[PDB]
C-alpha cells in the first residue's frame, strides 16, 4: 500500500467479519453481551417478523371499509392497538395508492424501514441504486420492477429522514371477488407495500 | 455531513438489482446475524448508542470506499466499533488486537454465557421501541399549507437534511410534533427536540424536470425559514 | 451527470496526503505510463476522442467503487476502453478476450512497430495543443459585474458545472469567449460553442459560512440565467 | 460474487493492467499505435515538462517588473511567447498571492493541470480529499500543507471547470536580497504555484 493511497484500498469483507466477532468476544467477556441475548435478536429479525403482519393490514383495508377508514385517519393508534409496534416501528403512517397516485417509500440516507409491519428491508432497498435514483427518476426506477406508469399517473416519494415511517396501501386487484380476507392477504406482496410494485389479479 | 451515504440525486449507481421476495435472501454470513445482535443488544443497553442518531453517524464516517464495499452489515460493524470505543466501553488496542486474532484463527472459540435477564431486557427493547417524540413548550414556526425556503446548511457533523432538498422551496404537509434533533443527538449534545414537519417538493423544484413527480421529506425546524 | 466525480463540497474523504515535491514519484507501475501513452496518442489521431470531452465521459462513467480503486491511470484506462468500443474502433468481446490473455499470462509479449511519422504527428499534438475557443455571430448574454442567477439543471449527460454551484447566485468576472459546449460535445452532439465566463460565488452562498472564502468557477452561457 | 451486490467488488488493480496491455496490443496489431508513439508521450510527460518551466516564469516576474507586469496583463500572450504552450497548456492565466489575497487552484471534477507549464500534477492534487474539501474548508486544507493563514486573509480558490488553466504567483520571501534571477528559480516550489504553500526564506 503506497502511503498516498490508501483510500483505494476497501477492507475487505474478512475484516468485517473478524471485527464482528471481536466485538461478540469482548462484549460477552465483559458481561455486555451474552449468547443468548444475541440469538433472541437473531431469532425476531430472522423469523418472528415479516411482510405478513403488513399484508395482514392490507387484507382487512380491503375487506372493511370502516377499518380502512379508521387506518388512514389514524394508522398509529390503529396498528399499534392490532400489535405491529417496536423498535423502527413506533410511528407507522399508511398511504393509500389510487388510480392517479403511486407512492413509493425510500430511505435516501440509509435503509429506514418499519421493522414490526413488514420485516427486513429488501436487499435492493438499502443500496445505492435504489436509494439514488427513485428521488430523481422514480419512473425509470419503476421500470426495472416491471411498473410502467403513465405520464398521467403522479408519482410521490416518501424518503424517511425521521423515524416516522410509511406503508403503502396498494389497490386490490381485478380477479379477486369472493376471496376471504385470509385468502387476500396472500396476494399482498413485500414490493407492493414499499410501492415498486402493483398487485398482479390472480 | 455531506458525505457518502447522501446519495440522493446521484447518477451512475446503476440499475436496481431486482430480485423476486421469495428468493431475497437476508443474511448469506453469520456474520451478517451476528451484527444484527451486536446492535440491537448493544443499543438496548444503551451502549455506545442510546438512540439511533449516533448509530447513523458512525456509518456516515466510514471511509468512501469502505461505504461502498463492506455490504450492509459492514456498515453495522463499523459504527458499533466507532461507537463503543467513542463512549469508552471498548479500547481501540483491544478491539484491534482481538481483531488481528479472529482474522489469523478465524475458528478461535466464542465464549458462552447465558443471561436470561439480559434476554428479557433485549425483547422489551424489541417490543417497545424508543419513540423520539417529545413536547416543548414553543409553539411550531410553521403552518401546513406554508410556503417555506428549506435552508442552504451545512452541517459537518450529523444532519437528516439530504443535500439534493437545500436550497430550495416546498411546502408544509404536516406538522408532526417536537422530535429529538438528530443535528445534536448524534454528537450527544441533548434532545434538545424540534418541531419536525413533512414537506412536498414538486420534481421542477428538486431537479428542474417536467413529470408529474414529488417528494415529501421530513424537515426539522431549524432547515427551514419562512419566505 | 451527479456522479461520484462530481466531489466539491463532500465531507469525510479524510485528510490531504501531503508528501514533498521531491518525493512524489509520478509512475509507480509501467501500466501507469502505458496508460498516458494510450490516451495521447489516441487522442492525437482523433480515436476514440478528439477533445477532452469525450474523455471525461467515458472517467463519469465508471462504477463509483472502481472510480474510488482503481488509481488515477485506472480511470485513462477506463475511458480508453469505453471510448474506443463506443466509436468501433475496438470490439467488447475482442478487448475483454485479450484482457484475459494478459490477465492469466502477464508476460505475453507486446507486439512492437516503429512509425515514426506517427511520432511526428505525436509530437505536434503535444506541442501544437487544441484550444476549444470559438468565435459565434451572437453578443454574450452576461456582463462582468452582473449578478447572476447559476441554474438548478440536472443533465444526466456530461456537464461541467459542479452540483455545489447550482441554484446559486454569482457574480460575472470575466467574459472568455465562445467555447466547445462539453454538454454535447461530450456525446459527439457537435460543438455547439456558447459564451464561457468566470463567475465568483461567496462562502456565504456556496455553503452558509462565515470566512472571507470564495471560489471562482467556469461556467457556459446556457448554465445561467438573468436575476 | 452474489448478483444481488456485483457493486460491492471492485476492478483489482490487476485488472486495469491486464486492460491497458490488452488495449495496447490491440492498438497496434490494427496499425492505430506504435511502440515508438507511446514511448514518446511517456519521454514527454515524465522527463520533458515539469514545475522548473513555472518556476522560471515566477523567477523572471520577480526580477523584471515590466515582465511581471505584461504576464498580469496577459498571461496568455506572454507565456506563448515564451514557448510554455501545448496540451492542456494553451490557454494558461496567472494570478498573483498578495497580502491579503491568497489564491488556490483545484479541479474538483477531475486533474486539469497545466502540463506545458508546471508538468504532471501532485498526486494529492487528482485524489477526493483535496478536490472536495478544498472548496469548501480551504483554510483547513491550507493548514494540512503547514500554511495557517490569518482569518483576515481573503481565500480564492479557482475551480478549473473549463480548458482554461491557472498557475498562482507566489510572493517572494525575505532573505533573498542580491539572488540572481538563477538562483530565485530555485526557490520557486511546485507546491507555491498551486497555492498550497507559500515560499520559505532561504
Ligand atoms: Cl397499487
Ligand atoms: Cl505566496
Ligand atoms: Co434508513
Ligand atoms: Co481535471
Amino acid at each position: 500500500i503506497d502511503p498516498r493511497f490508501p483510500h483505494h484500498h476497501p477492507r475487505p469483507q474478512s475484516f468485517w467479519e473478524a471485527r464482528a466477532k471481536a466485538l461478540e468476544s469482548l462484549l460477552i467477556e465483559k458481561g455486555h453481551l451474552s449468547s443468548d441475548a444475541i440469538e433472541r435478536v437473531i431469532k425476531h429479525y430472522e423469523h418472528e417478523l415479516g411482510p405478513m403482519n403488513g399484508a395482514k393490514v392490507v387484507a382487512k383495508a380491503w375487506t372493511d371499509p370502516a377499518f380502512k377508514q379508521r387506518l388512514l385517519e389514524d394508522s398509529e393508534t390503529v396498528l399499534r392497538e392490532l400489535g405491529y409496534y417496536g423498535l423502527q416501528g413506533e410511528h407507522i403512517r399508511v398511504v393509500e395508492n389510487t388510480d392517479t397516485v403511486h407512492n413509493v417509500v425510500v430511505c435516501t440516507l440509509c435503509s429506514c424501514y418499519p421493522w414490526p409491519l413488514l420485516g427486513l428491508p429488501p436487499s435492493w432497498y438499502k443500496e445505492p441504486a435504489y436509494r439514488a435514483r427513485v428521488v430523481k427518476e422514480p419512473r425509470q426506477v419503476l421500470k426495472e420492477f416491471g411498473l410502467d406508469l403513465p405520464d398521467s399517473v403522479e408519482i410521490r416519494v416518501w424518503d424517511r429522514s425521521s423515524e416516522i415511517r410509511f406503508m403503502v396501501l396498494p389497490q386490490r386487484p381485478e380477479g379477486t371477488e369472493g376471496m376471504t380476507e385470509e385468502e387476500l392477504a396472500k396476494l399482498v406482496t413485500r414490493d407492493s407495500m414499499i410501492g415498486v410494485a402493483k398487485i398482479e389479479p390472480p | 455531513m455531506n458525505g457518502i451515504h447522501d446519495v440522493g440525486g446521484m447518477d451512475g449507481f446503476g440499475k436496481v438489482m431486482y430480485v423476486k421476495e421469495e428468493e431475497d435472501i437476508y443474511f448469506t454470513h453469520d456474520w451478517e446475524r451476528l451484527a444484527f445482535g451486536l446492535v440491537a443488544g448493544c443499543k438496548a443497553q444503551g451502549l455506545g448508542m442510546k438512540a439511533f442518531d449516533e448509530f447513523r453517524i458512525g456509518i456516515e464516517l466510514m471511509r468512501p470506499v469502505d461505504y461502498l464495499t463492506s455490504s450492509y452489515y459492514g456498515h453495522w460493524i463499523a459504527t458499533v466499533a466507532y461507537n463503543l470505543v467513542d463512549t469508552g466501553v471498548l479500547d481501540e488496542k483491544e478491539l484491534d488486537e482481538r481483531t488481528e486474532v479472529f482474522l489469523k484463527k478465524p475458528d478461535t472459540k466464542i465464549p458462552r454465557r447465558e443471561d436470561p435477564a439480559l434476554v428479557k431486557l433485549v425483547e422489551k427493547a424489541l417490543y417497545d421501541g424508543l419513540s423520539p417524540l417529545r413536547e416543548i413548550s414553543a409553539s411550531p414556526r410553521f403552518k401546513v399549507g406554508e410556503r417555506i425556503k428549506a435552508k442552504n446548511i451545512h452541517p459537518t457533523g450529523h444532519t437528516r437534511f439530504p443535500r439534493y432538498a437545500r436550497d430550495k422551496y416546498g411546502v408544509i404537509d404536516e406538522v408532526y410534533g417536537a422530535h429529538v434533533f438528530p443535528d445534536d443527538a448524534a454528537h450527544r449534545k441533548g434532545e434538545n427536540p424540534q418541531y419536525l414537519y413533512r414537506v412536498r417538493f414538486e420534481a421542477e423544484e428538486l431537479w428542474g424536470y417536467k413529470q408529474k413527480d414529488s417528494v415529501y421529506i421530513d424537515l426539522w425546524e431549524s432547515y427551514m425559514e419562512p419566505v
